């Protein structure tokens, strides 16, 4: 029979079958109530009406009775399946906790009647779409960054690193130096055509101070963006400035480490015998690693960090937007996985605190 | 019967290549371990590793179970409503490599090896249970 | 020496090997 793999996103939700290469569904993790419940797109549709809800913060749940909303109408509207017939994936963030892993099985087992079900950190799916068992994930989505070192399939969480910014922060900040050229971004759609403009024409200088430098001059920087309705936006210096601030935080105000920081740290945390394969293992994952650029400035400045790594390449996979799921529909298709279920015996047996001992 | 019908136990499912009880109080010493396997060989230096007070240097390259290199995935060994760590073992040349959970019990540490391609999942799964009959023991 | 025992209860390829074999289907 057919297991289902959820990828449950702070902006997106990505679910379908395993052993399919895509998935069906993807739609934005939104649960809008009135106001005086609409999931996913109709929710966004009728936004202006309805109290929209984000039941999932920085990668983690935060609201259970919305996120069962969620997964009712990722089964029952997007996907048109029956779960007590279906072993069921469900994908976590890196550090999760505890109490959250056993509500996730609580609801899965108990409310939707699953057959079977795991959890997988999210960094782990990717590294499997990539190929590898041992490496580390860079993951950045639109609410939370992580860097989450694996030996052979398993995290190892002393040494996860966070850093405090994503999309939805680069997104902010492109609207605000947009601003101060002087547009206006009052409306909500007006805000999602900043992030069209930050997906299409932003990118991750090699040389910032160089770039900046040689801006007002290039021939080349300078881009138009044209509305359907003939409305025309241009952007120069802040189509690598928007993106600067994942090596350089303090471009929004913080003093936090930047991504080339938070990776070298990860690794120095790991066992000293794994760090070499780590550095040769190196994988971006995550819509807010998409930028042009982003590699070969990753790759100068772990150099600067670590001289060791200077012909090593980071690894890019093409298809890192969707790399979570893909990852997570190619392990629950595959016979090693049979073993790693939780069944409904064992739920039963043991109760929502299997999840620990079963899933890591 | 004795400590070897636990060992006996802890194979009996085929999912693990090792299985050890070492004491850590009143008798510190291995108490029964799976014969000519890598637990019987668990040092006094090693259980120390895994009970004492520094729980960060152990994530500088690893620890050492019966000279056998692991390295740590998760501890929550010295936590009492947890009472267990999970590794992996490292390896030279690309030879296969296998998860090992410890738990905690009153007296006793249980140690299990799985075999290659055995989730560490079922084995935490399997040492936990067998800490937790333990404990209910008073052992 | 050890302390009596308590009763017992009475109640090659690789991974990545799989992996790279997986082959994912068109949608559908
Ligand atoms: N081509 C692109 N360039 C830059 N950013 C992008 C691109 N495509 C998508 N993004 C950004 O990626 C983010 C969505 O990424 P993703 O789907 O990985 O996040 P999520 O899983 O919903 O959230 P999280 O992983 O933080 O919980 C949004 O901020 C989006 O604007
Ligand atoms: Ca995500």
């Amino acid at each position: 029979t057919t297991a289902l793999v959820c990828d449950n996103g702070s902006g997106l939700v990505k679910a379908g079958f395993a052993g399919d290469d895509a998935p069906r569904a993807v739609f934005p993790s939104i649960v809008g109530r009135p106001r005086h419940s609409y999931v996913g797109d109709e929710a966004q549709s009728k936004r202006g009406i309805l109290t929209l809800k984000y039941p999932i913060e920085h990668g983690i749940i935060t609201n259970w009775d919305d996120m069962e909303k969620i997964w009712h109408h990722t089964f029952y509207n997007e996907l048109r399946v029956a779960p007590e017939e279906h072993p069921t994936l469900l994908t976590e963030a890196p550090l999760n906790p505890k109490a959250n892993r056993e509500k996730m099985t609580q609801i899965m087992f108990e409310t939707f009647n699953v057959p079977a079900m795991y959890v997988a950190i999210q960094a782990v799916l990717s590294l499997y779409a990539s190929g590898r068992t041992t490496g580390i994930v860079l993951d950045s989505g639109d609410g939370v960054t992580h860097n989450v070192p694996i030996y052979e399939g398993y995290a190892l969480p002393h040494a996860i690193m966070r850093l405090d910014l994503a999309g939805r922060d680069l997104t902010d900040y492109l609207m605000k130096i947009l601003t101060e050229r002087g547009y206006s971004f009052v409306t909500t759609a007006e805000r999602e055509i900043v992030r069209d403009i930050k997906e299409k024409l932003c990118y991750v200088a090699l040389d910032f101070e160089n770039e900046m430098a040689t801006a007002a001059s290039s021939s080349s920087l300078e881009k138009s963006y044209e509305l359907p309705d003939g409305q025309v936006i241009t952007i120069g210096n802040e189509r690598f400035r928007c993106p600067e601030t994942l090596f350089q935080p303090s471009f929004i105000g913080m003093e936090s480490a930047g991504i080339h920081e938070t990776t070298y740290n990860s690794i120095m945390k790991c066992d000293i015998d794994i760090r070499k394969d780590l550095y040769a293992n190196n994988v971006m994952s995550g819509g807010t690693t998409m930028y042009p650029g982003i590699a070969d400035r990753m790759q100068k400045e772990i150099t600067a960090l670590a001289p060791s790594t200077m012909k090593i390449k980071i690894i890019a996979p093409p298809e890192r937007k969707y790399s979570v799921w893909i990852g997570g529909s190619i392990l629950a298709s595959l016979s090693t996985f049979q073993q790693m279920w939780i069944t409904k015996q064992e739920y039963d047996e043991a109760g929502p605190s299997i999840v620990h001992r079963k899933c890591f | 019967a004795g400590w070897n019908a636990y060992i006996d136990n802890l194979m009996a499912d085929g999912t693990c290549q090792d299985a050890a009880i070492v004491g850590y109080k009143d008798s510190p010493s291995v108490w029964a371990a799976v014969p000519g396997k890598t637990f019987v060989n668990i040092t006094p230096a090693e259980v120390g590793v895994l009970v004492g007070k520094d729980r960060s240097s152990f994530y500088v390259n690893g620890l050492t179970l019966g000279g056998q290199k692991c390295s740590v995935i998760r501890d929550s060994l010295l936590q009492d409503g947890e009472f267990s760590m999970d590794l992996r073992t490292k390896s030279t040349g690309g030879a296969p490599t296998f998860n090992v959970t410890v738990t905690k019990t009153d007296k006793t540490l249980v140690l299990l090896m799985g075999k290659e391609g055995v989730h560490g999942g079922l084995i935490n799964k399997k040492c936990y249970e067998m800490a937790s009959h333990l404990r209910r023991s008073q052992y | 020496g050890p302390p009596p025992a308590p009763p017992l209860p009475a109640a090659a390829p690789g991974l990545a090997a799989a992996i790279a074999g997986a082959k994912l289907r068109k949608v559908s």
